[PDB]
């Protein structure tokens, strides 16, 4: 017999349960970092999350169809496509002649494609408040998401 | 004794006897210093290159990395995610300060060397328990002897 | 000594602030902004103690929670504008004017804190574009 | 006990009747000997604590931890040991007044 | 149903400060069978002041 | 099970046992006890909104 052998070293406890944990505060969290360091009043485009990715698709497309515009006309015209899209009421037989007409007559293809945008898009009193007092927060005294934070002489004379 | 490690179970189709060795010692799950020391150095140095990588990568070290090496290092890794690093970052010479506790603490402290706090945990004995109950003759050799039976509850699971 | 003691009994605080009830307050609060999200008093007052007392970056983020889950609260987004240091609470600001066009109190605190006679006469004209008829 | 806590009486009596075993000499030579230590590592002496220290309230969180810590529950604590008990609870509850009293005590207290 | 036990007023005045009124609260006990209702009314004096936890 | 037919839980029956086999019962004011306890359940057994409504 050596010294060391039988020995173990054991694992995380609840590593998945604190990955999960972690996951969803940084899903959570993703608008506020996001937004974190965008200086608006010095940022032009803050005026102009999985919506975001049908958003640049519906900008891809109007670029693909417009022809490489700057960002604010390519957001307005996004813009303008989704939200008269939605605000037919399901009105279709008349999309073409104004949403094709103003991306210059591509073809019905490419209607077909770009009715997916659509399809796809989707100062109070309050007076009366409920309180709940519980002994919650309890955990193992480690971190909440499993991640390492950091942050005259004497003289003689 | 061999003789110890003999069993019986009754049920309904009648009695049955079963058996299951020598009992673990201490210093056979103990870690030598040596190795202790090696594996510190070596742990460490991997742990300062993937703290400059994900510097680099602007995130910080999570649970997922640093998983191999748990129980590791003379100040241990698990000592870096504790909700009091911030605090024990302002704790300087804590261990003379603990060493001297004998002047003022009546009770004699075996663990005079070391806090739980900043070098962790440095032993481990789960396996130890786990293998004196086996060389013992695991849960049902062992309840043979008391008057566990004597009891009559149906299984040993929801007893308290 | 004497000086520093004069300084010590110069620094006693008082207004203080029973430590217990501060904390009572605190759960009182967080129980209310919880239960409410859609509150905006809820989000002031949370942020309002925890500025009196405490640390102000935990009511800075409490009330960058606030203006989100309360939009169209202009009372909320001064909050927000007035406890963001200046460079952010410029963005606090013209975030609340995003939500809410037509915010004078909003786009004055967003001169306020331009501090600058170009700033504050750009952010006006746009002001004005967006609304000529307010005198 | 009884007999070791007499003979450190006779200790002190024979050193308040011998005076310092310590001539002014050698306390002059091992004064100038740490002078000149300190000189060379250039060291700064350690001021006074201010008043706004950035991390008193730091080293109160640490003080009374380690205070805390010697308590090994044994349901049987005597009258001084729960008195100091809670007040340490009460410098946990209060962490400034706390901090008052001792800067205080540290600038004034001598008996 | 104790969730009602304990609830508060915030109203607000938009110079000066903003203030927390507890309010009365209720505990509900509800017998599905006769329909027999016991409300018991909880006084804001009962916990304004009483300086202790959820305990 | 007793005489009266109703099944009989393990602690009684031996309380019961015990009884005829020492050759002593329990005391007067302990068999009332037991009795009225029986008739207690019997009662219960065999079953204040409107109440509560009018007086509203």
């Amino acid at each position: 017999t050596r010294m060391g052998d039988k020995a173990q070293r054991t694992k995380p406890q609840m590593q998945e349960e604190r990955r999960a944990k972690r996951r969803k505060r940084d899903e959570d969290r993703h608008d506020i970092n996001k937004m974190k360091g965008y200086t608006l009043l010095s940022e032009g485009i803050d005026e102009m999350k999985e919506t975001r990715e049908t958003y640049e698709v519906l900008l891809s497309f109007i670029q693909a169809a417009l022809g490489d515009q700057p960002r604010d006309i390519l957001c307005g015209a996004a813009d303008e496509v989704l939200a008269v899209l939605k605000n037919e009421k399901l009105r279709d037989k008349e999309r073409r002649k104004e949403i094709d007409l103003l991306l210059g007559q591509t073809d019905d293809t490419r209607y077909h494609v770009l009715v997916n945008l659509g399809k796809k898009i989707t100062i109070d009193e309050t007076y009366g408040v409920n309180v709940q007092f519980e002994s919650d927060e309890e955990e193992g005294d480690e971190d909440v998401y499993g991640e390492v934070r950091e942050e005259c002489t004497l003289s003689a004379n | 004794p061999q003789s110890d490690l003999r069993w019986s179970k009754q049920t309904d189709v009648g009695i049955t006897h079963f058996r299951s060795q020598l009992i673990p010692n201490l210093y056979r799950y103990i870690q030598p210093w040596e190795s202790e020391f090696i594996d510190s150095q070596r742990v460490w140095a991997e742990y300062a290159l993937k703290r400059q990588e994900a510097i680099a990568q602007n995130r910080r070290l999570t649970l997922e990395d640093l998983e191999d090496s748990w129980d590791r290092g003379i100040p241990r890794i698990n000592t870096l995610f504790q909700k009091d690093r911030h605090t024990l970052a302002y704790d300087k010479g804590w261990r003379v300060r603990t060493d001297f506790k004998q002047y003022q603490v009546l009770k004699q402290n075996p663990f005079w060397w070391t806090h739980q706090r900043h070098d962790g945990k440095l032993w481990n004995l789960n396996n130890y328990r786990t293998d004196m109950i086996q060389a013992l003759g695991g849960v049902e050799g062992i309840l043979e002897h008391t008057l566990f039976k004597g009891t009559y509850f149906p299984t040993w699971e929801g007893l308290f | 000594p004497k000086g520093y003691l004069t300084d010590l009994n110069s620094m006693i605080p008082t207004h203080g602030g029973d430590i217990n009830d501060i904390k009572k307050a605190r759960l009182l609060l967080k129980s209310v902004r919880e239960t409410n999200p859609h509150h905006p008093p809820a989000w002031i007052a949370s942020a309002r103690l925890e500025e009196v007392t405490g640390k102000l970056q935990v009511a800075r983020n409490l009330i960058m929670k606030g203006t989100e889950m309360c939009p169209k609260s202009e009372d909320v987004w001064l909050e927000a504008a007035r406890l963001q240091p200046g460079d952010t609470a410029k963005a606090v600001v013209a975030q609340a004017v995003r939500h809410l066009p037509q915010s004078v109190r909003i786009y004055i605190r967003a001169a306020e804190l331009e501090t600058d006679i170009r700033a504050k006469k750009r952010v006006l004209r746009k002001a004005l574009e967006h609304v000529p008829n307010s005198v | 006990t009884r007999l070791y806590l007499k003979a450190e009486q006779e200790r002190q009596h024979n050193y308040l009747k011998d005076g310092p075993y310590i001539t002014a000499e050698e306390a002059v030579a091992v004064y100038t000997t740490t002078v000149h230590w300190l000189e060379s590592r250039r060291f700064s002496p350690i001021p006074f604590p201010p008043l706004s220290y950035k991390h008193d309230t730091k080293l109160l969180i640490l003080a009374l931890e380690r205070l805390k810590e010697a308590y090994s529950v044994k349901s049987r604590l005597n009258q001084s040991q729960r008195e100091e008990l809670g007040l340490i609870e009460q410098a946990y509850d209060n962490p400034h007044e706390a901090l008052s009293r001792i800067k205080r005590h540290l600038l004034t207290q001598r008996a | 149903d104790d969730t009602n036990v304990y609830r508060v007023t915030i109203h607000k005045t938009f110079e000066g400060n903003l203030t927390t009124k507890p309010i009365n609260g209720a505990i509900f006990i509800f017998n599905p069978r006769t329909g027999q209702l016991f409300l018991k009314i909880i006084h804001t004096s009962v916990w304004a002041g009483q300086k202790r936890l959820g305990q | 099970v007793d005489e009266t037919g109703r099944k009989l839980t393990p602690k009684e029956a031996f309380r019961q046992l015990s009884h005829r086999f020492h050759g002593k019962g329990s005391g007067k004011m302990k068999t009332e006890r037991r009795m009225k306890k029986l008739d207690e359940e019997a009662l219960l057994k065999k079953m204040l909104g409107t109440v509560a409504l009018l007086q509203e």
